[PDB]
């Protein structure tokens, strides 16, 4: 998982 | 002794039972039809009603609403709707038998034994192993002798998925790189002796110049493993294989680009790319499909330490390109850079990788379908058609040069592991992987929005969903025929 | 006197000029070909080189790289690539003439006068009106007399887009509800007298029971307007129309669910749904397409005040459904609930709405293509094919019941204006609108990721992009033929 | 008595405003007993009562404040000292200028739950026709941001003279 | 424009 | 409702  | 799940459709003159249900009603001399009438409003689809002591053998009988008899492919929803009606209805019926603490159930084939077995084996699964407080393990069997290999095809497809859900749900301190490779290894050999497993250690990965994958694994003291699976199903051993690749981060804390505390426990399922593709190889081998398939999965944890990857570091992939690691929480990209170059070694027909890659895929489609980025509309079409069947939907996403661009402009290196913007987060990460792929039939399935179920897929309880393992198995079946 | 933009392709024996370029070289007796050779490495696509004093009339001559002569539809990128090569190349060439402060330019048709005119009129636009510090206004004309109506079709298509970019870029204190309706009104009447404009006031909107739209406009002292445009292009006045709907929030501060300060100035472009569709009606009427089209746009601001919408409020849409307004910054949904029920009044053939609806569309595809949610694959296909042509790409997104569900479970009301989760943010907002649409040919285009350009579309400078106004005009052209 | 409170609380604040709340409680108290008196005191009364601290909160909204005063005369002697109940009646709390975050601020429609609870219990005491005297007091206003709302740092005077 |  |  990076976030956004 | 046991329970019985029975189906019924929505009205004709009287809503009609499945022929198993009609038979059972005749057997108890109209008593089922009579108690259904006394119990009130008709059963719409997915809904349930339980009737006690209708028969000496089935003291609990659950009638499940199957909706319209003739429900087929829905153009708006892109699935067989009947199959989806049946999965949800016999899952709900089976969990009612389990709450009655009844250990065995006979399940109505409902005109589609495969979809009936998928609702019961998927709908009854939990991952109970570490709680001492457990539900009765119920044993689900087919109510009849007529359509047996379809029901067992359902048991096969659903157990292939439940393997993935168990690989994913297990706490990362038990499901480490070595542990994961060892459970897949045993599951693949029990499926067929036309298999070979290679649980390649750090020294091999080093020899293979997989510096991008090694850069991620170094922050942890848990050893990396590069899992390599072969299923030799073709008559000719020299047939080029279908290769599958999967992200195997056994826990993603983000590393130095550390994650927020809230719900970071779900990151134990960041090896869901390796779980999904490995479960489908295990099921292809169980189905003993007449094809050759290689399974590739880099397995490591992503931890912060005095030797972890630092933001800004440049690491060299197997293919010689340099990656600037600007964000340490974009590690799937890195692990997959190396595993995807390695897939070209096998001389594949198709390269399919899967990965719980970005939270942006979750914001996108996230939940309703897994996103597939492919340079092959032939391959897109194959996965999409398998998706109609399984009901575990797939949706296409853009593999446009515009996104490559945002990942190619890079200060120190050839590729940057994150884009300058928040925009199109899953398309930029797809653009990064294409940089490591020369093959003409490549699909990247970003599985992060389908990692979990809450309530959305009726026949799955809460927790890791193991999606889309059955669309993948269906794809291989059809590809082999 | 003036400047001249000239094209050349990538190698054959010598890279070849456009026939206009070859002609000009003959005219200066081989001097262009000679200075190109002396200047060094060949011009790849999009790139530029300027040559002084080759001809008494063109003291600055810019040669632009057009890439491969035979570049056509790209299956991976889904556009005509040559048209895209030409838009970027004559945009770059034209801005080089403008930096030379040259007021006029003759542009090479480059084998496709329409794409040559689109690169120059789109590439030279700025929105200069409020700075006293401006660039020379250059006048771009065709270099030749041969293909005139194609070049002017390009000027038409690009000016239709630049209207939208100006409607969007103007500060919201100048581009209020009344101002917007008044500029569109004049732009539609100059295009054709087969038009009617209705700048419907608050009292009409009240009479029309558009309580969901009115709930959003109340927090501001700026008056709401419901704009209604008609272009009567068919021979028979009784032909059912094509209706377009567009979000017209002239500034979105979020209201009581107030937005963060950072870059909230771009919310002046939250009427980009109303700008895009209204510019395309103005261009359909200019093109004098043989179809009937209605344009519908609710125009209001979304401000915090002592009478704004409060989180939790239940408001009634025109169609009788109640909406719980859980988040005041999901106001497009609301404005569009009412405008979309109203579109069914016209008895349409097609209902197309556009809107800068969610930031989640931006995280999704956001930037590379506008997302289109449609219950009509026929309509999907139409927009997609027009998109290949214009190069202003469109990408499909799911209009699945799964998302309806997250918006239908609602405490006080029939529909909640926001989903319980962050997941599939643009699909849940699409599911909200479908609740207000019974029509079989409906497309929702969520334009929020394509609201702005930075560098991505070469022939557009930085600022509001006016996307996708040309794909919309192309769709109407083809639909009319 | 509890479900009245749950309905007073659950209703969206645009329907359950200061005037609306006072009017539903008023009818619910009179149906319970005619040994009741309701006073839906307007802004001018609150002003006359020098309730500047309450008035400071209500000013940011265009929704009018109400000071609800309920009496249930249940004792045999009318001169028995009462039991008094007081309840917060913010019909929506957005925070005002010290504005709240968007997430789940819809539950603030229930920030009049202090006035709902105590008023429902007076309605039920009167229905039970308990042999006691009870006064119900509830300041009802919304707390909104505007060009005239309360500003952080402002000093306002309470009825009792304290700032 | 809501965010996400 | 203040927070904490
Ligand atoms: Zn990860
Ligand atoms: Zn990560
Ligand atoms: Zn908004
Ligand atoms: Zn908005
Ligand atoms: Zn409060």
């Amino acid at each position: 998982x990076v976030v956004d | 002794t046991k329970g019985l799940v029975l189906g019924i459709y929505s009205k004709e003159d009287e809503p009609q039972f499945t022929s198993a249900g009609e038979n059972f009603n005749k057997l108890v001399s109209g008593k089922l039809r009579e108690i259904l009438n006394i119990s009130g409003p008709p059963l719409k689809a997915g809904k349930t009603r339980t009737f006690y002591g209708l028969h000496e053998d089935f003291p609990s009988v659950v009638v499940v609403g199957l909706g319209k008899k003739t429900a087929g492919i829905d153009e708006q929803e892109n699935w067989h709707e009947g199959k989806e009606n049946i999965r949800a209805a016999v899952a709900a019926g089976c969990r009612q038998i389990q709450d009655l603490e009844i250990p065995s159930v006979e399940v109505d084939p409902c005109g589609d034994a495969q979809a009936a077995a998928e609702g019961a084996v998927l709908g009854l699964y939990e991952y109970d192993d570490l709680k001492q407080k457990r539900k009765v393990v119920v044993s689900a069997k087919l109510h009849g002798s007529e359509d047996q290999e379809a029901w067992q095809r359902g048991v096969l497809f659903a157990s292939g998925q439940n393997l993935a859900r168990r690989l994913m749900e297990t706490p990362a301190n038990e499901m480490t790189p070595t542990k994961f490779a060892e459970i897949v290894e045993e599951n693949l050999k029990s499926a067929s002796i036309k298999t070979d497993v290679f649980i390649r250690p750090k020294s091999w990965i080093e020899e293979q110049e997989m510096g991008s994958f090694l850069s991620v694994a170094k922050g942890s003291e848990e050893p990396p493993v590069f899992l390599e699976i072969h299923y030799k199903g073709s008559p000719n051993a020299s047939e080029p294989p279908l290769v599958f690749v999967g992200k195997g981060i056994t826990f993603d804390s983000g590393g130095i680009s550390i994650k927020a505390a809230a719900n970071m426990d779900l990151m134990r399922a960041d090896m869901g790319g390796a779980a999904t593709i490995c479960s489908a190889i295990v099921s292809a081998a169980k189905l003993d499909l007449p094809i050759n398939i290689v399974g590739l999965a880099p397995l490591c944890e992503n931890m912060p330490s005095g030797k972890a990857n630092k933001p800004g570091d440049v690491v060299r992939a197997r293919n010689g390109k340099t990656i600037q690691v600007d964000n340490t929480d974009a590690e799937g990209r890195l692990i997959l850079a190396d595993a995807l170059c390695y897939a070209h070694t096998f001389n594949p027909k198709v390269i399919i990788n899967a990965a719980t890659l970005t939270g942006a895929m979750d914001i996108a489609l996230g939940s309703g379908a897994t996103g597939v980025f492919t340079n092959s509309s032939w391959l897109w079409n194959k996965l999409f058609e398998a998706s109609i069947e399984t009901g575990d939907r797939v949706w296409r996403m853009p593999l446009f040069e515009h996104y490559t661009r945002q990942v190619i402009d890079c200060q120190l290196a050839d590729v940057n592991n994150i884009g300058k913007y928040r925009s199109a987060g899953a398309c930029t990460a797809a653009a990064f992987l294409k940089e490591f792929v020369t093959h003409p039939k490549w699909a990247h399935l970003d599985i992060a929005g389908v990692m979990t179920n809450k309530d959305e897929v009726p026949y799955l309880r809460k927790g890791m969903a193991g999606r889309p393992t059955r669309t993948l198995i269906e794809f291989l079946f059809r590809f082999s025929q």
